[PDB]
């Protein structure tokens, strides 16, 4: 466009044998044009062809008086245009280096009829007995019900959970319809929530309708963590009694709740809330440590497990589980435990192991053939190491025995070149430990944090030795008296452990002279005691008087009256004030973005972590029937700028994109 | 009206039927092969769906099921032909009867009449028009020969399935007849499949006269005057013409009522044409009737200034030729029009279709042109 | 005596325990000290080894020894089953190279007898404190690694020795079709 002279684009001339008929014409042939790059007057023109007076014929020179025919906006809300320039700037500007040739998994997906109606499975069984009916029929059944970890709890100790809903929605159909035998399925909550809104500019809550609508005849489960939601602070009750509602509507059967130091009134608020519902399932879960099959074991022994279970049981519990984070439960252990657990109590009981030490299937096995009526299992491309035990090897374990789950196991082994082609998808956020290691005995750290640890340590100075942060935390949790952590004393001992390390602390002196040093802030919160208080007692008879003489402690604002409001009504409203009031800062960025690009979460990992490459064509789908074709054709190298031109094809037409190239500068 | 409508064609006539359908405020469904998916047509329908296998994109539209199931799921009520493809064929009509799906076209008793042809002369010596002599079908040659002692001379030997111009040859006697017949024969039987081959009367130096038809259900024809077509390359349509110039106003009368005659009598109600052929003393000759719309309805679109898309559309909605303002006393045609066809065929090189990349597209217009059909830079 | 199959099974009419029983037979005809089962591929559960290890015991004097890999993962089962009923001996690899196509834990097995009338008297210290030589070694032959990326199921249905599978992986990388790795497992079942 020239800036000298007029901005006359195109006229268009419309007749007919009169003038409504004129009019219907001219309103499709300005509905048909299209124009990108400027902006254009289009809606004006609309607005004004489309008003009855005006087709009535009564014309006259005041004609725009009326005020709204001008501001009419909803100029032309363009998708494609904003896709166009996210896939661009990410093409140019890809912090990934050179890729071998593209994977596609969808390729090793067997087939199958996805017409048919899948079988009922336990939403039915649940929804005709209801929680205490399935607790009894779960208690009485000899079958032992496999519960599925790939979708929540197997990327997560591997991938940094960073695998998408694209693939875990294509992929659900397939497990609806050849597992229908399957307990239930955890696809939601723990850390899935703050790197969704984070590092993947998704919503949680479309995920779960998605996987809600892909699977209608598996429950679906969510690990929930007491007073703390899936944050890391306490929330108020109203906060958390508003999130369990929605939960259970979007679709959450069975909510998984533990607490990081095993006491009750931490609990109580969330067991009342998910009972007030009157549909869901709740399993309190107690955290295990330690061995207590020692004779030197004189804190965490048999009584005090005992108790605990009696103090969940008289709380009202559904199903009793027993967590496992780190690996430390023997066979022996297990079979006394769950021995006991059966013969004094009337409830089900619920495994959920890791296998950082190797070979944790054992554990299983002494369960089952005691009492324990569920067990838990993950994928085999993506079972040990950090994460759980492989499910082929639970289903091989018990066919052809009175405690067969019933699950084909051809069906479970179709499925892994899929799981096989996804994880070599996700190459550059690996993670995962050369094996299995001995040392855990000593170091215990839950499998999900010891990636993470690995990582730091590589990149944040000495990682040639790996020993000193081992006795480091050692130190740190004997320093404190054998804590019990899962995520939330997790990690103060590994902040703990970071600055004795770079402090030259070697394992004793820093209970000599606290007040000299900088200690992380989430160690002085501990010890003020936000999260409870500690099983074998209170560290501190030397440690420090009160704080070390540090300050107080900050104030915490009431909650704002809209807030509570808009809280007791359910819809897209709540969700929205749900994900403000937890995290803000990586919410409103997700808004900007979602703003700048439109809806993006439909693009697959190749599209969005590399973006687009010349000679493949892609396709994106927006709507039903409404699909997308997008390739490359070629790139101009850049001017005495920064900015680059790129020459794409979408719905075979040439489309030009100017982007920056942060690269030169 | 309709609420949702499925287009089972492809090109500009689809294009043309979707801004019908927008014009009446009526959903438009479209479906597409593998092979053509870049089509414009995908890209300017509400909804879209990939129909066939990964081979054969031709045999893809011809498969009526697979079309019914498509347009019963995507919840449509009507279904569009167009021209070509499925647009004659009776299946399509009794699996729309079969289902609550209304069917565009006259109806599913006026195809059979039009497909073997001469049953299409047997109806017009029975409604009294001009009709030449017909030929007893046979693919035997000592049968023709036996038919064809007592001809005028010349003979165009036709195939019985040939239309358009495609498998006909002049003879101007019966001793080259045998062998003409034969290779007509084979001809016809490498063709269509029907190794039979009709002989008929060969009238000299003929002009081709198109004559439109519209009709509602419960009974109303009104016709949209001639156009001429006699400029043809291997009787191939060339170039279409204005009302045919050089032509008394007797003649058309005639030509129109007689016309308007023979479709009230054969029971129609939609649209379409009937052709004639007339020679150098003048003659009626009713070659045949074809029950669709051509490519060339936009040549009297210019001058009776008619609709005939949407009026078809609304025709099938169960509408007749009176709410429609379309009654014969304010139809008149003014000015002169003409269409012609741009194609890829090289006429160097024999007259063979040339493929490639588009390098280059510059179009026109003004005062007095219309275009229908249009491609984009870098197609394929 | 080397295992393959699975006894267990309804429809296995061919390697059943009466033939390895009277294999054992003929094996302590012909003057075996010890008497040992051979698992090259992990195809060996926890109900067919506690079956054989009884019959075996029970019928016989000799000790019994127990050697099987970690293919499918989680063999340690297998071992937990037969020393409950009488086996009296098993294999180890260390750490930092077992699992995978190798065989289970040392540690793992040190730590699933002790404080019980099962323990094999292995300070739990001492074996961890030679792991990060191991490791170290581990890290030195990197040119030659050939590892596999973690646990297979499909063992059960292209039963491959661990130590041959290794070198498949490589000769299907490196002499055509490498993207696919179906067709040799098809291939080998066929
Ligand atoms: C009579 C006629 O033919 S025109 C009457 C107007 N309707 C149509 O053109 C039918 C199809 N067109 C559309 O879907 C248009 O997007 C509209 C007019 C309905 C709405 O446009 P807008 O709101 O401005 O943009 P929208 O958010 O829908 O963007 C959709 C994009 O997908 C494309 N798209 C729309 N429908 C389809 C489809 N069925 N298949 C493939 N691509 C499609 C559009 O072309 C557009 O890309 P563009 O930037 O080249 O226009
Ligand atoms: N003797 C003839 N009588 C009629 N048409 C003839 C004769 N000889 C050749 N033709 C040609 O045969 C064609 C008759 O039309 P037809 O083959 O039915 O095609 P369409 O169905 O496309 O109109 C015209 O192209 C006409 O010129
Ligand atoms: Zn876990
Ligand atoms: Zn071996």
């Amino acid at each position: 466009i020239s800036p000298y002279f007029d901005s006359m684009l195109v006229k268009l001339t419309c007749r007919g044998r009169d003038l409504p008929t004129a009019v219907s014409r001219a309103r499709r042939a300005i509905a048909e044009f299209r124009i990108r790059g400027v902006s254009t007057n289009i809606p004006f023109l609309q607005a004004v062809l489309d008003d009855p007076d005006f087709r009535a014929g009564r014309v006259t020179t005041s004609f725009i008086d009326e005020r709204p025919q001008l501001l009419t906006a909803r100029a032309s809300a363009d998708r494609g245009t904003k896709i166009l320039n996210f896939l661009a700037d990410v093409t140019v500007n890809n912090p990934y280096g050179s890729r071998p040739s593209t994977i596609y998994p969808d390729d090793k997906l067997p087939d199958l009829d996805l017409r048919a109606a899948p079988p009922a499975g336990s939403k039915q069984r649940l929804v005709k007995l209801g929680p205490e009916g399935f607790a009894r029929w779960l208690r009485e059944s000899a079958a032992v019900g496999v519960t599925d970890t790939t979708f929540r709890d197997a990327h997560q100790s591997l991938l940094a959970t960073r695998v998408r809903t694209s693939g875990l929605s294509r992929v659900a159909p397939y497990l609806a319809r050849t597992m229908p035998q399957l307990l239930s399925v955890e696809c939601w909550g723990g850390a899935t929530y703050d790197v969704a809104l984070r590092f993947l500019k998704e919503d949680p809550w479309e995920r779960l309708a998605t996987l809600r609508a892909a699977m209608p005849n598996i429950c679906l489960q969510m690990l929930l963590r007491g007073r703390n939601t899936v944050g890391y602070t306490p929330y108020p009750e109203i906060v958390t009694s508003a999130f369990v509602q929605e939960a259970t509507a979007t679709g959450i059967d069975i909510f998984r709740i533990f607490d990081a130091l095993n006491n009750i009134e931490s609990m109580r608020p969330a067991i009342d809330a998910v009972r007030e519902t009157g549909s869901a399932i709740a399993e309190v879960a107690m955290c295990y440590t330690g061995d207590l099959t020692d004779p030197g074991e004189q804190l965490y022994t048999l009584d005090y497990y005992l108790k605990l279970a009696e103090q969940i049981v008289d709380a009202g519990a559904h199903v009793l589980a027993i967590k496992d984070m780190a690996g430390l439960l023997r066979p022996p252990a297990a079979q006394r435990l769950v021995s006991a657990l059966r013969s004094r109590f009337d409830l089900p009981v619920h495994l959920h192991t890791h296998d950082t030490p190797g070979g944790q299937l054992a554990s299983y096995v002494a369960a089952w053939h005691a009492g324990a009526d569920a067990v838990d299992g993950a994928a085999a491309p993506l079972a040990g190491t950090t994460s759980q035990p492989a499910l082929s090897s639970i289903v091989a374990a018990a066919a052809h025995t009175e405690y067969d789950t019933g699950l084909s196991l051809s069906a479970v082994c179709a499925l892994e070149p899929y799981w096989e082609a996804l994880r070599k998808v996700y190459a550059p956020f690996e993670s995962g430990l050369p094996g299995p290691t001995g040392r855990v005995y000593h170091h215990e750290i839950p499998g999900g944090q010891l990636s993470n640890l690995r990582q730091q340590a590589i990149a944040l100075g000495l990682g040639d030795r790996f020993e000193e942060i081992e006795e480091a935390y050692a130190g740190a949790d004997r320093v404190l008296g054998r804590l019990v952590k899962v995520t939330p004393t997790s990690k103060v001992v590994g902040d703990l452990a970071l600055a004795l390390v770079g402090a030259g602390v070697s394992a004793d002196e820093f209970a000599s002279d606290p007040a000299r040093f900088g200690i992380p802030e989430s160690v002085l919160g501990f010890l003020r005691g936000e999260l409870g208080d500690p099983p074998g007692g209170w560290p501190e008879p030397l440690r420090t008087a009160a704080l070390a003489g540090r300050g107080a402690a900050r104030p915490t604002a009431q909650l704002a009256a809209d807030d509570e409001i808009a809280l007791s009504s359910v819809g897209a409203k709540r969700q929205a004030t749900l994900n403000r009031l937890l995290f803000p800062s990586p919410t409103k960025e997700f808004n900007e973005h979602r703003e700048a690009y439109g809806d993006t979460s439909q693009l697959s990992a190749n599209q969005f972590f590399y973006g687009l490459r010349q000679g493949e064509e892609h396709r994106v789908k927006l709507e039903r029937g409404v699909e997308l074709l997008i390739g490359l054709e070629a790139i101009s190298e850049p001017d005495e700028r920064g900015m680059r031109t790129v020459m794409c094809i979408l719905n075979g037409q040439l489309r030009p994109v100017l982007v920056r190239d942060r690269s030169i500068a | 009206m309709f609420s949702k409508v499925l287009v089972a064609n492809r090109g500009e006539i689809a294009i043309r039927a979707f801004r019908a359908a927008y014009e009446l405020g009526v959903g438009t469904v479209a479906v597409y092969p593998y092979e053509d998916r870049n089509s414009q047509h995908r890209l300017k329908a509400d909804e879209s769906y990939q129909i066939g296998d990964i081979g054969h994109p031709v045999h893809a539209y011809l498969s009526v099921d697979e079309i019914v199931a498509t347009a019963r799921r995507a919840g449509a009520d009507a279904i569009y032909p167009g021209y070509g493809f499925l647009s004659e064929n009776p299946d399509l009509a009794a699996a729309c009867a079969a289902a609550g799906i209304s069917f565009v076209g006259p109806s599913a008793e006026v195809l059979e009449l039009a497909g073997n042809k001469s049953r299409a002369i047997a109806a017009a010596r029975e409604a009294g028009l001009p009709v030449l002599m017909s030929s007893a079908p046979s693919a035997s040659v000592d049968e023709l020969l036996s038919v064809a002692a007592g001809m005028p001379f010349p003979l165009f030997v036709k195939a019985v399935a040939g239309g358009g111009g495609r498998g006909m040859r002049r003879v101007g006697d019966i001793a080259a007849l045998p062998e003409a017949i034969e290779a007509a024969s084979r001809e016809a039987e490498s063709a269509f499949g029907d190794p039979t081959v009709y002989l008929e009367q060969a009238v000299i130096n003929p002009r081709h006269i198109e004559v439109q038809i519209l009709a509602d259900n419960l009974g109303d024809v009104i016709h949209l005057y001639e156009r001429d077509c006699s400029v043809q390359r291997r009787h191939q349509k060339v170039i279409e013409l204005a009302p045919a110039p050089h032509l008394d106003a007797e003649l058309r009368y005639k030509m129109c009522v007689d016309a308007v005659a023979f479709a009230r009598h054969i029971g129609y109600s939609c649209a379409g044409t009937v052709e004639f052929l007339l020679d150098e003393r003048g003659e009626y000759v009713f070659i045949e009737m074809n029950p669709r719309v051509q490519v060339e309805h936009t040549v009297t679109e210019e001058i009776t200034d008619v609709d005939l898309v949407a009026s078809q559309l609304r025709i099938a909605a169960g509408e007749t030729l009176e709410q429609l303002g379309l009654r014969q006393e304010d139809i008149a045609p003014h000015g002169a029009a003409l269409q012609c066809r741009i194609t890829t065929e090289d006429p160097a090189n024999g007259f063979r279709p040339d493929t490639g990349r588009i390098s280059a597209l510059r179009t026109a217009g003004g005062a007095g042109v219309r275009l229908d059909g249009s491609t984009n830079l870098g197609a394929e």
